């Protein structure tokens, strides 16, 4: 099976096809997959269950195919949907805040959102 | 249907017109010496 | 080849370069604005 | 004449090297094909049409070697 | 900045069509602070 | 020498037409439903505004 | 006079109808034909203000669209199994490219005057080897010359020989009896799978003279 | 508002319409057409924005 | 003459060896594939047609290349 | 005379060995960019322009090569 | 004389050929050693892969080295 | 005769040693699309030097192909 | 005479081909360079001086090739 999962909420916790934006650039899992530990970065993130594609938007996390066909995602706080306009908005915010901001992390990590959402 | 809108850009492809007309009287020439064995 | 050396090469290259002329011409006057025609008469449309 | 028509045929055969590096290329835009759709799963809508590209213009140069074979070997 | 800070960082950025909870919201701000010691000697609760 | 060259660009001709050419239809025919979509859109975006 | 005037004619008629004989005299909805020629449109515009995009694009971007239409044409009329050289006549193409890189070197001296030898200063990099990092990018720089003409001339040229050397000796395998005309079209297959893959190339090699003669005046107008 | 309602109604094409009509209907169509050129740009971010747009590369 | 029949043993010779690339270009093919599926285990059903491929139009260059050393010999 | 346009010939066919070379660097060049897409994705239409510029750039050597082959049969 | 000279010649270089099925046949089972070594387990669907490998690559030598028998013998 | 005919091959030869920047070539421009693909945002940087890694990959062609002009004309 | 004279002609094309292993070293440098500078977006202020250093000692190769390409034909 696929584990897919935040702390607070669950998900899906091999299913047909996962793909991953990783740090290896990115991964695909069809069925049983080779086991892996990889790092998921901050990603657009597609499972499917069957043909049925869901889309999701997560914080990045841990992914690894366990040798048992158990994809092990685990993510922070993720919907896709739930994501976006909004985040448009904040972008422009977050470029101000880009300009004066750990507070270099910080702006960096404002840049990857930005990116993360202009994939969205 | 057709229509001419001008484009002023021909004296900005000055340069370009002139390196066809220094070529054009460059292969009468060279026509010339290959035609020459 | 004997097709790579005519004799021939001025008169080639003066219909040649009269070509360009005319096409660049063309183009540039009559064939891009009708396009451009396309494009903002889409603008228009977008307006209303 | 003999000089001649000799030196056409064995000139046709190394021109007939060149050949070797095109072959070496088209697998390696494959390979690079099989690799990326490996590591997707999925990649290959886009990556399809880029490898037939890559491919024709790796075989390309190889057929300008062999143009220039049979310019000396039947020509 | 450590992995688990800079995914923190990208989740907190994150809760911003729009689809908003409470638990997000929650998962997302917090009052807590941490206070540094040495010795029984204590420097400030720095806000967390 | 040359027939043998002719016959060969009948059977490529040939190829594109059966692959290419109802494709190309089918390419042709979409971009047009779009932009006509778009096009009536905007006619009834503008008969709303009246409405309003 | 000549032949090569006919086809140049010939040419000049082809582009005339793809904005005469494809609209339905300008529908905005669009006609099949006429949506083919919005894309070519679009690509140009998109690779070109992409390539010489700075404060002007739209400036150059009719003289990138008739070196597009044009080879995007001769490829496939000097593909016609009775269609004389134009772009075969390899002079032709070879004097357009120079005539297109001297217009580049002299709109780069005039407009930025003799600066434009700073073109040819690549890169801040230790002094003791600056001055030979412009000789052998001069020499680079009118290899650019060159190389420009010479890429769509080999193409061109080597297909239409290709294919009628191999179409000659399927000729000769057809000259001689039939246990020969059998596995005599196995070879000519692959002279249609040729013919194939020359008509592929030439729109290739099409977008090749125009991305690479953006790239260089990419070069000619943006110093360094 | 009636008549304007209406004007849409009776006088509208949308399957014969031309840029032709559009040209006679605003001379704006070939002001801005003309003033684009002058411009030295052909992008129209509208032709794109909104209408289909699509580039072979 | 002795010439031309001279040219035609050596000039196959020369041929030959543009048959050497083709032989590296089939290994890298099926190294590609091999590391394909060690990657992914049900990459398989897929890539399996697109290796025959990549094996066929390597082998192609080849061919070319092993015909020239055949009309010398036999020719 | 014989011995001039044999050699004419000879020389012409060594020159051709040469575009080997550019026949590898085409397939090298598309090899980077099949990798580069399905290790990220939103890379591909930036990369598109440098990928083509790229190819032609390395094609160009060959052909260098090859006009030097003309140069000797044409003289 | 010359043309028995030329079978012997013609011969010899022909044998360079099978150079490349050496280097290619090595590959192949590098290949399999690595797949097998990352995965423990890929290892019985792609045995066979690899046999497969190692006889087309040896196949091309092949070809190679008949051209050069036959150049030898006639 | 020998003269004329020794030119001829001799260009030949030196022609031969372009292969090595067409394989040059396609490597510095392998790795800044390799590069570029990895970090995404280094291509600002890194395309300069990738042009200036070509030029001298290029470069040493060109001293090939020069030499095949001293030969034959010189 | 004849004999010598070409024999410095001929010897300067076999003399030319040592010059192609530059060209492939001068790239090697060059894309480990790139490769190194795309990781770390940060070691290129130590690494660049590094890699001018290695592109000209690759690049020498080349010269005391083209010199003695030199010897021959103009000493």
């Amino acid at each position: 099976k696929l584990q897919f999962a935040l702390p607070h909420e669950t998900l899906y916790s091999e299913v047909t096809q996962v793909n991953l934006p990783a740090k290896s650039g990115r991964i695909g899992v069809l069925a049983n997959h080779v086991p892996t530990v990889e790092q998921l970065l901050p990603g657009v993130v597609e499972v499917m269950e069957g043909s049925n594609s869901k889309k999701f938007f997560i914080s990045g996390g841990f992914a690894t195919v366990q040798p048992d066909s158990q994809l092990c995602v685990t993510a922070i706080e993720a919907p896709l949907e739930s994501f976006s306009e909004n985040i448009k908005n904040l972008l422009a915010e977050a470029k101000k805040n880009v300009s004066s901001s750990r507070e270099a992390a910080e702006a960096a990590i404002q840049v990857e959102v930005l990116e993360n959402l202009q994939s969205v | 249907m057709l229509k001419r809108f001008p484009t002023p850009i021909l004296k900005v492809y000055w340069p370009f017109f002139v390196a066809g007309a220094a070529v054009y009287y460059g292969m009468s020439k060279a026509a010339d010496l290959s035609s020459n064995t | 080849m004997p097709q790579l050396v005519p004799f021939y090469f001025m008169n080639q290259l003066t219909y040649g370069f009269l070509l360009m002329i005319t096409l660049l011409i063309l183009f540039s006057q009559f064939f891009l604005p009708m396009i451009l025609r396309l494009y903002v008469s889409r603008l228009f449309i977008s307006k209303l | 004449m003999q000089l001649v028509l000799a030196a056409k045929y064995i000139g046709a055969g190394i021109s007939t090297i060149g050949l070797l590096g095109a072959g070496i290329g088209i697998a390696i835009v494959f390979a690079a094909l099989i690799n990326g759709v490996s590591r997707n799963p999925s990649i290959k809508d886009t990556v399809f049409p880029m490898a037939i590209l890559g491919f024709a213009l790796s075989e390309a140069t190889g057929l300008f070697c062999l143009m220039v074979s049979f310019l000396l070997l039947f020509g | 900045i450590s992995y688990a800070a800079y995914l923190n960082v990208a989740a907190q950025a994150i809760r911003s069509t729009e689809l908003q909870t409470a638990s997000v919201l929650n998962r997302s701000q917090t009052d807590a602070f941490y206070t540094q010691y040495k010795n029984a000697s204590e420097p400030t609760p720095i806000t967390k | 020498d040359e027939s043998i060259l002719l016959l060969t660009f009948l059977g490529f001709t040939g190829l594109v037409a059966k692959y290419l050419a109802p494709a190309y239809k089918d390419f042709a025919d979409a971009r047009m439903k779009k932009v006509s979509d778009v096009l009536n859109a905007s006619r009834n975006k503008h008969v709303e505004a009246v409405k309003d | 006079l000549t032949t090569f005037s006919l086809y140049t004619i010939i040419v000049l008629l082809v582009i005339t109808s793809l904005y005469t004989l494809t609209n339905n005299n300008n529908k905005i909805i669009g006609s099949r034909w006429l949506i083919s020629q919005e894309a070519i449109y679009d690509t140009i515009m998109n690779m070109t203000k992409g390539q010489i995009g700075g404060k002007n694009w739209g400036l150059y971007f009719p003289m990138i669209f008739t070196l597009f239409m044009f080879i995007f044409i001769a490829n496939l009329i000097s593909m016609i199994p009775y269609s004389f050289a134009l772009s075969a006549h390899l002079v032709f193409i070879i004097s357009l490219s120079i005539v297109i890189w001297l217009g580049n070197t002299i709109l780069g001296l005039y407009k930025h005057g003799w600066v434009f030898f700073s073109l040819f200063v690549p890169a801040g990099t230790p002094l003791p080897l600056v001055p030979l990092l412009v000789i052998i990018e001069t020499l680079s720089y009118f290899a650019r010359a060159i190389s420009l003409g010479l890429r769509l001339g080999s193409n061109i040229l080597a297909g239409h020989l290709l294919m009628v050397i191999l179409a000659g000796l399927t000729f000769n395998f057809m000259l001689i009896n039939l246990f020969t005309l059998v596995f005599g079209f196995v070879p000519l297959a692959m002279i249609l799978a040729i013919m194939m893959l020359e008509f592929a190339i030439g729109i290739i090699q099409g977008y090749v003279w125009a991305i690479l003669t953006a790239s260089y005046l990419k070069d000619a107008v943006y110093l360094h | 508002l009636q008549s304007t309602l209406d004007n849409i109604q009776s006088a509208r094409p949308f399957d014969e319409l031309t840029v032709d009509d559009l040209t006679k209907i605003k001379p704006e169509i070939d002001a801005k057409v003309e003033e684009m050129v002058k411009k030295g740009k052909w992008d129209v971010p509208g032709y794109k924005d909104r209408f289909g747009n699509l580039n072979v590369m």
